[PDB]
């Protein structure tokens, strides 16, 4: 079956230009059955149409190009049919442009139509490539304690806030791996500043808060940084 | 715009229907997206199935409401489903997506822990409220924040629910404030909506 394969930079600085190429195999971008374009999806959110185009002309134009109206001022689409390539260019990117970008083949009333072709659904999807918009440089994390109270039915939650690092990933352990039961480390959030934050939490018996030391161990290999943070009960 | 409910659930072997309001024409499509994977077209033209899509997927439309029905749920059917449609002359829009869970364990209400800004973070001139949610199933929640009694939208970041070691789900939500606005209100609240239930935890700078 046909395949769509995106390629291009996955990190773009703020206000710069986002450019992506899509290689099409098993179908012809020159045929008139389909439109070709892009759909994007911010991490943890829904699908957002970007646009599509076709080089099959009617007798009153040289083809068709449809843009998401909120992106039109920054968006350029292109086709290189001899090479079977689809292109996306998006100027002046902000944090709101961080997303997984999917190359997409569109169907609908395309081959035969009244007034204008209507590419209405995506019948073939690329694997998608996550583009991150951030002007940040490599930076180690700041670790803050999430202290328990001296919390709920004999057990107490405590944890670590791992703030303002770049890039991913960060790994977290507790007590150098001696504490694993009841541990959960959460996915990272990309803040509007262009830096990541995550949290790690562990539930322990409240009776242990006075005698047992709890230390989260944060490893950020991209910056060759390790942070051990003692988490102590509130005063 | 197209409006989908955030989530739905059924047991293996049952039938389930999820709806999408706002569809004003027959250019309706449905997409299945497994976690970590690209979407896939499962219905087009209201009720047509692409080759390879089982006949237990079926689409329909009544008034301005499109519906996707899955007869005989299988565990592989667990995914997020989006409705799509042509709008205007030639635009494409999608619904917000419905998380469809195929029930494999008892439903479980979430535990919520709300951490105030740490003293260390306040000394670095920053303030982050941390709302940690754990031990719930299905893995779908809505998080809202309040300052005193007023809803708060700016400065909120929420992670997608991810599985714990005990195979229930956890999620996290953050409210970023300046130290001044943290001190200036009487309280802050994290509200977690799960199934037909909302749990709210509150913290106050005077604690
Ligand atoms: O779904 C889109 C939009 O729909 C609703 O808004 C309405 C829409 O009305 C457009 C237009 O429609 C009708 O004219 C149809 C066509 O008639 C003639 O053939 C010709 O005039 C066409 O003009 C195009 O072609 C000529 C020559 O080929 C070009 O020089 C000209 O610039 C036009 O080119 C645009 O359109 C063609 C397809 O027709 C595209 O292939 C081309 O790439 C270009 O598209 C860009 O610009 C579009 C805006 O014009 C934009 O939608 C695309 O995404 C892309 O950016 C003529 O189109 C008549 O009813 C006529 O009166 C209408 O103007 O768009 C208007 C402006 O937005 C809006 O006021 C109408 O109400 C809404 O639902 C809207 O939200 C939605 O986005």
């Amino acid at each position: 079956q046909p395949q769509l394969q995106e390629s291009g930079p996955t990190l773009v600085e703020a206000s710069e230009t986002l450019s992506l190429t899509c290689a099409v195999s098993g179908d012809s971008t020159a045929a008139c059955n389909s439109f070709w374009g892009w759909v994007r999806q911010p991490p943890g959110k829904g699908l957002e149409w970007v646009g599509s185009l076709s080089h099959c002309a009617s007798y009153w134009n040289r083809g068709w190009t449809y843009h998401n109206p909120s992106l039109k001022s920054r968006l350029t689409l292109a086709l290189d049919t001899p090479k079977n390539l689809v292109f996306l260019k998006l100027n002046s990117v902000t944090a709101a442009d961080t997303a997984t970008y999917y190359c997409a083949r569109f169907g609908g009333e395309v081959l035969r139509y009244t007034d204008w072709p209507k590419p209405a659904w995506v019948d073939l999807w690329g694997r998608g490539t996550l583009v991150t918009v951030s002007s940040a440089s490599t930076k180690g994390p700041s670790v803050f304690p999430l202290a328990p109270s001296s919390t709920s039915g004999g057990t107490a939650a405590l944890g670590c806030l791992v703030k303002d690092y770049f890039p991913e990933p960060v790994t977290v352990s507790w007590n150098s791996g001696a504490l694993t039961s009841g541990v959960h480390t959460f996915p990272a959030v990309l803040q509007s500043s262009g830096l990541y934050s995550l949290s790690s939490v562990v539930t322990v018996p409240s009776s242990s808060l006075g005698t047992q030391t709890y230390i989260c161990n944060v490893n950020h290999k991209p910056s060759n940084t390790k942070v051990d943070k003692r988490v102590e009960p509130k005063s | 715009a197209l409006t989908q409910p955030p989530s739905a659930s059924g047991s293996p072997g049952q039938s389930i229907t999820i709806s999408c309001t706002g569809t004003s024409n027959n250019f309706v499509s449905w997409y299945q997206q497994h976690a970590g994977k690209a979407p896939k077209l499962v219905i087009y033209d209201v009720n047509k199935r692409p080759s390879g899509v089982p006949d237990r997927f079926s689409g329909s439309k009544s008034g301005n409401t499109a519906s996707l029905t899955v007869s005989g749920l299988q565990t592989d059917d667990e995914a997020v489903y989006y409705c799509g449609s042509l709008v205007g002359n030639w635009d494409v829009i999608f619904g917000g997506g419905t998380k469809l869970t195929v029930l494999g364990q008892p439903k479980a209400a979430p535990s919520v822990t709300l951490f105030p800004p740490s003293s260390e973070e306040l000394q670095a001139n920053k303030a982050t409220l941390v709302c940690l949610i754990s031990d719930f199933y299905p893995g779908a929640v809505t998080v809202a924040w309040k300052a005193d009694s007023s809803p708060v939208k700016a400065g909120v970041e929420t992670t997608t629910p991810s599985k714990q070691s005990n195979n229930k789900y956890a999620a996290s939500s953050y409210l970023s404030l300046t130290p001044e606005q943290w001190k200036s209100h009487r309280s802050y609240s994290c509200q977690v909506t799960h199934e037909g239930s909302t749990v709210e935890k509150t913290v106050a700078p005077t604690e």
